[PDB]
């Protein structure tokens, strides 16, 4: 099953890529 | 499951499950960087003491 | 119920139900925290 890793947007834990344009699925985000 | 940095207090344990922190954490305080201080008048007298 | 200075530990983990930790601790270091009067000669030898 998959399982829903749900997370907040803070920082240092979790980054916004800077290049997340042509990203998909988990390579979005990237952090702590 | 929520992997977040979420702070283990009463309230929330009360109503999900928090297992063992992964991090110690507290309380500090922010100051500035010490800049270099302007000399005083009389600092000429600085280096033996009064 | 042991209420004693017990670290978790992951051995300690899987065998034994442990509390919310009530104290942070780590290894640290320590150490052990008068001029001579006619230090003034000190310069230069006898």
């Amino acid at each position: 099953k998959t399982v829903v890793v749900t997370t907040i947007l803070e920082s240092p834990y979790v980054m916004m890529k800077k290049n997340h344009e042509m990203l998909e699925g988990n390579e979005r985000y990237e952090g702590y | 499951i929520a992997i977040a940095p979420l702070t283990i207090t009463l309230v929330r344990e009360e109503v999900i499950d928090f297992s063992k922190p992964f991090m110690s954490l507290g309380i500090s305080i922010m100051i500035k960087k010490p800049q270099k201080s302007k000399p005083g008048v009389f600092s000429f007298l600085d280096p033996l003491a009064y």
